[PDB]
């Protein structure tokens, strides 16, 4: 096509600089491509991503990069939805353990990136209630299959 | 007679290969129906037979059982990958049936048996009229079958 | 301008579905199914189809708790607007994810089969529906007062006058389990099933995206349309051979 494009491109460099690949090196991440790929993709990502992690080798460098408030509630758990709820209003990140399969109705809500937005403040309907929604939201999903 | 000659003597009617049905009607439950056609085709023609002298009612009372026999027998027969062919197939053996025949170039269900005419004549169907009904599925054409 | 703002490509594969799907609606008594994966814009197409021709669409809202009952009220209003003489022809929106349980389908292929579900009304209410519908007959110029025409006029006037339109998506073999559970849902309804977008209009949904954005010779715009169709080819391509 000959669109204006550098020589030399690789996604690695685009997604992220070279100071944060070494920063992440130190949080219990492999330094060989794939990985830091994978763990370019997740920081651009304009979705919310859902991860595959046998032998727990992603679960590992989220646990790393988010060194503060960060919560791991798995699907079994029977206060998920009231900890979720509790989490989206004034959580840095959140983690979602299990999941392999069949996502529950009341998370499709959430996982649309699309948010309601009344006047000021933003507004996402999850269960019965509405609960308020705050910017910085992170939210993960790990599945071991 | 007539019941103990068509039931005993023909192997054909019983067989398996001969005669293919869609559901595995038990022998009993063809008799019921043999029995409750045969009822109402006496009601009908009950002050004929009278009428009638005991040579063309042996016939005709011959020829009343064929034709509920037959439609009897007739409905269970169908599936397979054609029906057409196992209705060729029982066309075929029932077309033997004892001392009264059905015209050729026809088969067994388009005849019915005329008391006053004797010929078996076949099914007449009623030209379709059209409707001003806007449904498709309330417009009924009539068909032989 | 009327009702809430829907943007979309306008392509010719989905303008050939909006024509189909018209044609559906303009057949009386007969029902429309859209089945496509999730994102095809079938449940907008729809919507856009239906205001093309004269009819009014009334889709149901599900809370995240929801009960039979309350499934059965908002159907209830809907046959009060269809049961009046001079009404237009109501649509009836549903989707999978509209459908949070197995028995809210219960009740709608029942509808969409013939009539209306059985015992969705009391009897005494039944017959004051009848009476409005008895007006009407007058003017048709149906027996009256028989009571048994009339009534059988009615439910052919409901059957006119409703349209029910189902989207699934055929990923699962929850939707085939939905149709040897369900024999109304295959067998009533006409089936219409989306394909994905070909490389045309891929490049055509590019085009219109990049539009007011600024560019240095606005031929880029134009390459880029093409490779944005050409990178989404190649994934189905390379996800065949995964
Ligand atoms: N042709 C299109 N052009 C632009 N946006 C589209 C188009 N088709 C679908 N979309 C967008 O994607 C969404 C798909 O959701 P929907 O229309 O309900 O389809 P589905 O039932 O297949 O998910 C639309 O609501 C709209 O936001
Ligand atoms: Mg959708």
């Amino acid at each position: 096509k000959g669109i204006p494009i550098t020589e030399g491109i690789e996604p690695l460099k685009i997604l992220t600089t070279e100071a944060i690949k070494s920063k992440w090196k130190n949080e219990g991440l492999p330094a060989d491509p794939m990985s830091l790929e994978n763990a370019a993709i997740i920081t651009a990502c304009a979705r919310w991503p859902l991860i595959i992690d046998p032998q727990l080798q992603g679960s590992t460098w989220i646990r790393g990069k988010q060194g503060e408030n960060l919560t791991t509630i798995s699907l079994s758990q029977p206060k998920w939805l009231g900890a979720l709820t509790s989490s989206i209003s004034s959580g840095r990140a959140v983690l979602i353990e299990g999941i392999q399969q069949e996502i529950d109705a009341t998370l499709d809500p959430l996982l649309q990136r699309a948010v309601k937005k009344n006047g000021n403040q933003l507004q996402l309907e999850i269960g019965g209630d509405p609960i308020d929604y705050d910017p910085n939201f992170k939210l993960f999903l790990m599945t071991k299959l | 007679r007539c019941f103990q000659s068509y039931f005993e003597q023909n192997i054909d009617v019983h067989d398996k290969n001969r005669v293919r049905h869609i559901c595995p009607m038990v022998d009993i439950a063809m008799i019921q129906t043999i029995c409750t056609i045969l009822d109402a085709l006496l009601i009908q023609h009950l002050p004929k037979l009278k009428q009638m002298k005991e040579e063309d009612e042996k016939q005709a009372l011959e020829a009343f059982f064929i034709f509920a026999g037959l439609w009897a027998i007739g409905g269970p027969v169908g599936g397979g990958q054609d029906d057409s062919k196992d209705m060729k197939e029982f066309n075929t053996v029932w077309k033997g049936a004892a001392k009264v025949k059905f015209p050729e170039q026809g088969l067994c269900y388009d005849y019915y048996y005329d008391i006053n005419e004797n010929k078996w004549n076949t099914w007449k169907v009623e030209d379709y009229l059209p409707n001003d009904q806007p449904l498709f599925s309330k417009i009924y054409v009539a068909t032989i079958h | 301008e009327v009702k809430a703002q829907m943007n979309l490509v306008l392509f010719q594969q989905a303008m050939e579905h909006v024509s189909r799907i018209c044609r559906i609606l303009d057949m009386p008594g007969n029902n429309a199914l859209l089945v496509g994966v999730g994102g095809s814009g079938k449940q907008s197409l729809c919507r856009l189809s239906t205001f093309i021709n004269g009819f009014e669409i009334d889709q149901l809202v599900v809370t995240a708790s929801f009960t039979i009952n309350d499934l059965r009220n908002n159907l209830q209003e809907i046959y009060k607007k269809i049961a009046k003489p001079n009404s237009i022809a109501r649509v009836f929106m549903i989707t999978d994810s509209q459908i949070k349980e197995e028995q809210f389908l219960i009740p709608i292929n029942d509808m969409l089969n013939s009539g209306w579900i059985f015992d969705l009304f009391p009897k005494e209410d039944m017959d004051s529906l009848v009476s409005g519908v008895r007006n009407e007959a007058k003017g048709e110029g149906v027996d009256v007062n028989n009571l048994t025409a009339l009534t059988s006029y009615f439910l052919d006037k409901i059957r006119k006058n409703l349209k029910v339109v189902l989207c699934f998506s055929p990923v699962g073999d929850t939707m085939r389990i939905r149709s040897r559970k369900f024999p109304g849902i295959i067998n009533n309804t006409s089936i219409d099933w989306f394909h994905p977008w070909p490389h045309e209009a891929l490049i055509d949904v590019a085009f219109r995206f990049l539009e007011e954005i600024e560019f240095p010779t606005e031929e880029i715009r134009q390459s880029i349309s093409l490779n944005m169709a050409k990178v989404h080819s190649s994934i189905d391509t390379a996800n065949e051979k995964f």
